[PDB]
């Protein structure tokens, strides 16, 4: 490093004198660099003992010794043996007094603490393993670990160092339990941290997964804690490293993946049913492969899975789990209402002389049976006088899923029987102030049992009802986010207060879940249930996302009370203040409903300016095509703001195009480039565009439609220069949108203009070669049509050359067959297919015979309906390395049937091909 | 500190002896002017040095000088120690009256003084009898001396061989104390 340094000094650093100090408080390290770089060589010179001490400093002397808080701390000495002044620039953990532990947080990194990286790795962590060893019988000292949350760039470097903190953390919960320092870490991390690696975050999981099943958490019955932020998870990797990281963890799920979890098993497999459907990834085959996902099935299949009676089960491509459905045990012959409102009775007569046996009878804990006491009780007051109470908070969530399990089916039949709960709103009431007092529910599990098996055709409203009111209704909670807008929405990335306000917040409307908020006879505190108090709201609004989607899935039958629902998500705007990722919650919701969607419709011509404010609860001021829709729906939005769109589509397209080379420094990429899911612009192109072309039903069939007419109706706006820039535009958001949308292009090349006249007199621009190719077209000559029809079709070609194409072959047998007449029609199909094969040949071999044979089906019609074949050599050697060069001798017996019928000039170039 | 100056003249008459000279005085202008053996930044603050190399006059058809030494970053000296050229009197006189100039240029404007010193180095007993016929300088190398050492308070010095020059009793005009009388056996001071 040291001639480098010279050369760049010599040429960089090209004075002999210090003007110009320059102090600026701000920032200035990236000023002062070369004093560090100078001082850098002479603590190496030192250690090297040699080259003079690296001597004359003169160059920057004002510089040199310029070190003799919040302005300076320029810990740039910090080499060797001086770690003391970058260790005292920054607030360390205190050590003098003891919920408010450590007080005084620091300022947010952007501000100067950009650099120390080289310096600050294993402070934090040796103080961390200090306290964990010995003990922590005091309240837990580290409270600034928030400080260690933020650490992006550092944390990017320095992946291995968050792997070994981990593995460090394994020794922690070995010693006992990690009683306070991960329920203090791990949620802040997850609710702090969203870039993380896709592999690193799979292998979180596994580590999660694993810590939770083993040991077990009986004492720590808020484990549940972690079981959130497996939700989170789940959620943004999806979009591609699904498939890599499948053989990742490959053997895994073979010993243990679903041990306990089988609510969380659900919907890991729902988020990998939503992952599958973008792009396709089982519409290509469906026979070998499956048991690609069998495996998966090979973990739940033992613990009861797909309990779903077939009504949410409606989105697998694959349905060979309704060959294991049977076994869902649905409302147990519909008896099981009556078994347990009879051991219900049993321990309601039984009371009197079995409070001092109940605790050595609390065999199985009866999972399915303390949940009925609420009816029985509040009759008198709540009669539990904590009897129960203290055995159910040792198996509480492994007793309260059996518990929901049977009061979902409890709850259906009353408001079935009732029909509209006159004499059942003593129960409506008891379930909303159920909220009200502390309920060991937490509400994290009703809606999947309630689907399990409540929300049948039969009885699909009342769970609809449910879902509506049983949340809506209490207003302790709605109002507390609905004064909570101003607060974190706004400020979201200036955490300097979050101490104070988070302490505020969760210390004036919840106090904590292990109180028994019921009031029986005694209530002990006991407040030692206090690790750390983060959270406590991000919980409901983080698992309130499934519960759309299961809402909008299944239940859209019902289009007026859905402005309900509507105004249930206004009074939840707290859902969306996390991250705007619907791109998969439009897919997997809307694979099948793009030709279906009139209710969906009618429904999105109010839930347009709902979606709007609720992405709005932001002000970036990022997204613009939302507003200029809104600026452009004065009146009537039912039929205007759709007429224009090409032209607004180029505005669209004109962004993208100003993605890759255009204004970069723009609106756009902000806040913070690498929290919003900013790899790129584009992964936020995606679910603008997204939402753009959701808006209405003729779209998805008028997409390529308009692309196709911006293309050849050129708007004055479309330059004819950088056109291939437009081209990896269109490719993207085609490859972006669902299967609906980029249908049309099948129809778009073949049927349009395969055959506008291309029959036998089409006119002297039979010359195949030079215009059918693309890059023609360099002059404003030499632009042909189908030209920019080939080269948007090789745009969208390569973009979706994931599962797109793997409905390409049948396409090719199905509409391509009476339609090629002429030559030229086959040289066009032939740039069509032709240089995408290799893409099948790299995963999809299975189909490249059929590409084979479909190109010499071709063949014996271009042997038929023709009289001379002019260009036939260049198809004949086109084959010929077709055969040797991809298939090789594979496809020799299905082809020898079909070319004994060519032409002599065919058999006498191929004679080899048939050898 | 760090401040030296060279001057070598003898080219026909210690080509061999060059080789001795430098690996027993030219070694400590290194090792006492710096830290030891020397790549390092170059800079203008006065921490460099200068060298001049001037040959016969004789010997040569229309060239002069060719003095290339001003930073060198104390390092390139060292580069060029090897990359000099060869060639009877010798008439150095002339190319004295370069490293006067050369003094006298830094005195004027690579002021910031950190009183340079100064040595030459001939074998032949030179002489420019013929003081005149010059470009811009018309003085013998006695006024040259005086000048130098005199007028300009510069630290004068000239490092014969084993032999005895004139030089080693042109030495009484040095009136500024210069420490040339004992010779550098030992290794060599900052004052010769």
């Amino acid at each position: 490093f040291l001639p480098v340094m010279k050369l760049f000094d010599l040429l960089y650093p090209e004075k002999e004198c210090i003007p110009v100090p320059d102090i600026n408080k701000p920032q200035s390290t990236h000023a002062f660099a070369m004093t560090c770089i100078w001082i850098h060589l002479n603590r190496k010179a030192q250690n090297g003992d040699s080259t003079l001490q690296i001597p004359i400093p003169h160059s920057l002397k004002l510089h040199h010794e310029f070190l003799q808080i919040a302005l300076l701390c320029n810990a740039y000495s910090t080499n060797s043996e001086c770690f003391t002044l970058p260790m005292g620039a920054l607030v360390e953990t205190i050590y003098g007094n003891g919920a408010s532990v450590t007080p005084l947080p620091m300022n947010l990194l952007d501000s100067l603490t950009v650099h120390a990286k080289m310096s600050l790795i294993h402070s934090i962590a040796t103080r961390v393993i200090k306290l964990a060893h010995t003990k922590s019988s005091v309240a837990l000292a580290p409270a600034l670990v928030e400080t260690y949350s933020r650490l992006l760039v550092y944390m990017e470097i320095e992946s291995l160092g968050i792997k070994g903190f981990i593995s460090q953390l394994l020794p922690t919960v070995f010693k006992s339990h990690a009683w306070g320092i991960l329920h203090t870490l791990l949620e802040m991390f997850s609710h702090r941290m969203h870039h993380i690696q896709p592999h690193y975050r799979v292998q979180l999981l596994s580590h999660l997964h694993t810590l939770a099943a083993v040991a077990q958490t009986n004492q720590n019955q808020l484990h549940l804690c972690v079981e959130s932020t497996a939700l989170r998870l789940i959620t943004a990797l999806g979009s591609s490293e699904v498939q890599p990281q499948f053989t990742r963890f490959l053997n895994d799920p073979k010993t243990v993946l679903s041990a306990e979890s089988e609510e969380l098993n659900r919907a890991l497999i729902l988020t990998l049913a939503r992952a599958t459907h973008v792009t396709d990834f089982f519409t290509g085959s469906d026979s070998i492969q499956g048991t690609w996902c069998k495996d998966i099935l090979q973990t739940i299949m033992n613990f009861t899975p797909h309990n779903w009676a077939s009504h949410t089960l409606s989105c697998f491509p694959a349905p060979l789990q309704a060959f294991f459905k049977q076994n869902n045990v649905p409302q147990e012959s519909r008896f099981n209402l009556k078994k347990n409102v009879e051991e219900e009775y049993r321990k309601w007569k039984s009371m009197t002389d079995e409070n001092e046996i109940i605790t050595q009878f609390s065999v199985q804990g009866f999972p399915p049976l303390f949940l009925c006491l609420l009816w029985k009780m509040l009759l008198e007051t709540d009669h539990i006088s904590q009897i129960g109470y203290k055995v159910l908070e040792r198996i509480g969530a492994r007793a309260l899923v059996a518990h929901v399990r049977t009061f979902a089916d409890f709850l259906v039949y009353e408001f079935s029987t009732s029909a509209g709960g006159q004499q059942l709103n003593k129960c409506i009431e008891i379930l909303n102030d159920m909220v009200w007092k502390y309920n060991i529910v937490t509400l994290d599990r009703l809606i999947l049992c309630l689907a399990m098996r409540s929300h049948e055709g039969n009885e699909a409203q009342v769970c609809y009802f449910i879902i509506q009111l049983l949340l809506l209704k209490p207003n302790d909670f709605r109002n507390r986010v609905s004064d909570f807008v101003k607060e974190n929405s706004p400020e979201h990335w200036l955490q300097s207060d979050w101490h104070t306000k988070h302490m505020s917040y969760h210390k004036k409307y919840p106090e904590k879940l292990y109180f028994e908020g019921l009031a029986e006879q005694v209530d002990p505190p006991v407040p030692i249930q206090s690790p750390y108090l983060p959270i406590y709201f991000g919980n409901v609004c983080l698992r309130f996302l499934p519960v759309f989607d299961i809402v909008i899935h299944r239940f859209l039958e019902l289009l007026p009370v859905s402005k309900s629902l509507e105004t249930l998500l206004d009074h939840l705007g707290g859902l969306y203040k996390f991250h705007d990722r619907p791109v998969t919650y439009l897919y997997n919701t809307l694979h099948y409903y793009e030709m279906c969607l009139r209710n969906r419709d009618h429904l999105k011509r109010k839930l347009v300016h709902a979606i709007i404010g609720s992405l709005k609860d932001n002000r970036p001021q990022g997204w613009c095509l939302s507003d200029t829709y809104l600026k452009h729906a004065m009146n009537a939005r039912e039929d205007n703001p759709w007429v224009p769109e090409d032209s607004y589509y180029c505005k669209l397209i004109g962004r993208l195009v100003d993605t890759m080379a255009g204004k970069s420094p723009g609106p756009f990429p902000n806040c913070d480039w690498r929290f919003n899911e900013f790899p790129n612009p584009a992964a936020h192109a995606l679910h603008v565009t997204c939402v753009e072309l959701m808006a209405l039903a003729v779209p998805g069939k008028d997409v390529g439609n308009a692309l196709l007419n911006v293309v050849l109706k050129s708007q004055p706006l479309v330059p004819r220069e950088n056109i291939t820039a437009w081209m990896n535009a269109i490719g993207l958001i085609i490859t972006a949108l669902p299967e609906p949308y980029w249908i049309v292009l099948h129809d778009r090349i073949v049927n349009v203009i395969s055959s506008s006249s291309l029959t036998s007199e089409t006119e002297w621009v039979g010359y195949p070669f030079r215009l059918f190719d693309f890059t023609a077209c360099h002059q404003s000559y030499s632009e042909m049509s189908c030209s920019y029809t080939l080269a948007l079709a090789h745009a969208v070609w390569h973009h979706s050359s994931i599962g797109q194409l793997s409905l390409i072959p049948k396409f090719l047998t199905e509409a391509l067959l009476p339609v090629v007449k002429t030559e030229f029609q086959l040289l066009y199909v032939y740039h069509l297919v032709g240089p995408f094969l290799q893409r099948f040949q790299q995963e999809r071999t299975r189909c490249m015979i059929e590409i084979g044979v479909a190109f010499y089906d071709m063949l014996l019609n271009v042997d038929q309906c023709s009289t001379h074949l002019n260009y036939m050599d260049p198809i004949c050697d086109f084959l010929y390395h077709m055969k040797y060069m991809f298939t090789g001798d594979s496809v020799k017996e299905q082809v020898e049937k079909i070319i004994c019928n060519l032409k002599p000039a065919l058999k006498l170039r191929l004679r080899f091909i048939t050898h | 500190v760090a401040d030296v100056v060279f001057v070598i003249e003898g080219t026909a008459n210690l080509g061999p002896y060059f080789e001795e000279l430098r690996k027993h005085y030219l070694l400590p202008a290194i090792e006492y002017f710096n830290g030891g053996p020397p790549d390092f930044g170059g800079d203008y603050g006065g921490t460099q040095y200068s060298l001049v190399v001037f040959n016969t006059v004789d010997c040569a058809p229309e060239s002069y000088v060719q003095c290339h030494a001003p930073t060198s970053s104390a390092y390139e000296f060292v580069t060029w120690l090897d990359g000099i050229k060869f060639m009877s009197c010798s008439l150095i006189a002339e190319g004295l009256s370069t490293a006067l100039q050369l003094f006298d240029d830094f005195k004027k404007m690579r002021e910031q003084q950190t009183h340079r010193v100064c040595l030459l180095i001939c074998n032949s007993p030179p002489y420019l009898l013929p003081a005149v016929e010059s470009t811009t300088y018309s003085g013998c190398t006695t006024e040259s001396l005086v000048q130098k050492i005199g007028e300009r308070g510069i630290h004068f010095s000239i490092v014969s061989p084993r032999k005895l020059p004139a030089l080693r009793l042109l030495f009484e005009k040095a009136a500024p104390p210069a420490l040339l009388e004992p010779l550098q056996q030992p290794a060599d001071v900052s004052q010769d």
